[PDB]
């Protein structure tokens, strides 16, 4: 079990770990966050009670470093820091402990969420697509925009996320124009996976991440990206068995773990039906149609 | 964006431009079989692709042999148009190649979009307007080469005859999809006021009878009176 301790907490803030949540008020004498679950990425983020705009957070990797919490008066937010000195780090966190002023890890035992919600989701391939390599963590927030919105403006803020586009060069062979149109498997299968990917992990993790940027930041580019990944799949005829039943799987976890009340914005209509319903893979995603009809059935 | 009576205009201005209509690409009939089932046979049918400035059109000419051993043939030739007209820009030299090219369709957006991918620079559009390019398959010499093609045929012609001489093209298109209109609403009440007079006759290299000016007045305003008592009949007002 690995901690991250707090320096103070100036100014109240909701604060979030992984899917769980807590209300700090202003200098309430909190320090940290304990008990977190050895080997799976995490996400810390943050929501100023005074701006419900801009949520932000940082993934990390507690095997990566001993990380803590600061808040930057100057810049106005809480920021994740390294403590190189590891005596210097046991100190602080072992004094905060024996004062009990940090909150627990609140995972039930009977719970898989987080792991099945990170399953595929990689530290290194994170820092590939949000580049900072003087840090071991990752900042995402509610605006940032990706490298494909961006060419539809600063690149040292972007979210690198690999470009799908169904009317490209690249998804298109010439002289298999309409077959490749109507049948992706081919950019799915030798463009993506083979070619840019590598392998299925890869592209699951890549397709985690998005939607765990859109559903704790809002990122709307993060969301264009999850669903683009999803279409991609179900839009080609011959997918490898395994990758179908984990893609069922993950998109159960993700539906589940959805808050009910933003289906509006998190959900596109159009992708959804057409995976569900019209898509080769129709028949292929049984767990993800029963969750979607019984709990949003008016989006379809 | 898409076309529309509010840009209507720029279809005749010095950019150029293309409308592609695929409503004649795969046309069949529908018979009975012996066992009593309903089939279809294919006939030969057409792209048209017209340049509204110039009057120059491309008719290329779709041979049943095209759809030999295809299944779901309706979303075939929606490719097939798309192929064709990728195929026809590629052959122009490129200070002839057009820099937007107008579906009268929508479903043509995405298959000529995709055909077109080594364009970038020429704009596919969708239009609102309710173009009436189906009922070329009503100008006799159009439906002759068609339905005598023993193979795939590109034909052209210029959709104006020689109006050009003494009209603007803003009036020749609105002269042309006048006709069409009729020949779509009524093909023979307008085939009966174009072909009337026998002393008015249609040239070897042109499509349409050599009206004078005069002429073209009366025959027009019997174009408008035609449509606009199709109208009543079919709404009863």
């Amino acid at each position: 079990m690995n901690t991250v301790p707090f320096t103070s907490a100036p100014i109240e803030v909701t604060i979030g770990i992984d899917q769980y949540s807590f209300n700090v008020k202003e200098n309430q004498p909190f320090h940290g966050i304990k008990d977190i679950p050895i080997g799976h990425v995490h996400v810390i983020h943050f929501q100023h009670a005074d701006n419900s705009s801009m949520r932000y957070g940082y993934w990390f990797d507690c095997r990566m470093g001993n990380f803590y919490i600061q808040y930057d008066p100057k810049d106005g937010l809480y920021k994740m820091m390294e403590e190189r000195d590891g005596a210097k780090f046991e100190n602080i966190v072992h004094n905060f402990k024996e004062r009990q002023m940090m909150v627990s890890y609140p995972k039930i035992d009977e719970d898989d969420t987080w792991y099945n919600l990170t399953e595929f989701v990689q530290m290194d391939k994170i820092r590939k697509i949000v580049r900072k390599d003087e840090n071991q963590f990752s900042y995402v927030d509610s605006s940032m925009t990706t490298v494909q919105e961006n060419e539809l403006s600063d690149p040292a803020h972007s979210l690198n996320y690999t470009v799908i586009n169904f009317k490209s060069r690249e998804a298109i062979r010439p002289g298999h124009e309409m077959e490749d149109f109507l049948d992706k498997s081919y950019y799915l299968n030798t463009v993506m996976l083979q070619g840019i990917f590598k392998n299925s992990s890869n592209y699951f993790g890549e397709l985690q991440f998005a939607f765990l940027n859109a559903m704790f930041f809002g990122n709307y580019g993060s969301s264009l990206q999850w669903h683009a990944m999803i279409e991609l799949i179900c839009s080609s005829a011959t997918v490898p068995k395994h990758m179908l039943d984990k893609l069922d799987e993950i998109l159960y976890y993700q539906i589940k773990t959805l808050p009910e009340q933003y289906s509006d914005i998190l959900l596109n209509e159009r992708v959804w039906n057409i995976c569900l319903y019209s898509s080769f893979q129709k028949n292929s995603l049984h767990n993800t149609e029963k969750i979607m009809e019984n709990k949003y059935p008016e989006l379809l | 964006g898409a076309m529309n009576s509010s840009n209507y205009a720029e279809l005749f201005n010095n950019d150029i431009k293309l409308f592609v209509d695929d409503t004649n690409v795969y046309r069949v009939t529908v018979h009975k079989t012996f066992e009593g089932n309903v089939a279809t046979k294919a006939i030969n049918g057409c792209i048209f692709t017209l340049n509204p400035k110039t009057g120059h059109l491309f008719l290329k000419i779709i041979h049943t042999s095209v759809w030999a051993g295809q299944k779901r043939l309706s979303q075939l030739a929606k490719w097939k148009t798309a192929e064709e007209v990728s195929a026809l820009v590629r052959s122009l030299p490129k200070e002839e190649q057009p820099k937007q090219i107008i579906v009268t369709r929508k479903a043509m957006l995405d298959p000529l979009e995709v055909h077109m991918l080594d364009f970038p620079n020429i704009a596919i559009r969708p239009t609102e307007l309710r173009l009436p390019f189906s009922a070329a398959m009503s100008i006799d010499k159009l439906s002759d080469v068609v339905m005598k093609a023993t193979e795939p045929q590109m034909v052209l012609f210029n959709i104006y005859d020689d109006w050009l001489d003494r009209i603007s093209s803003y009036t020749a298109f609105s002269r042309l999809t006048l006709l069409l209109r009729a020949l779509k609403t009524n093909e023979e009440s307008a085939k009966m006021i174009l072909l009337s007079d026998p002393t008015i006759t249609i040239k070897s290299y042109h499509l349409w009878p050599s009206f004078t000016d005069e002429q073209w007045i009366t025959i027009e305003s019997q174009m408008r009176d035609l449509i606009l008592t199709e109208y009543g009949r079919k709404y009863n007002v």
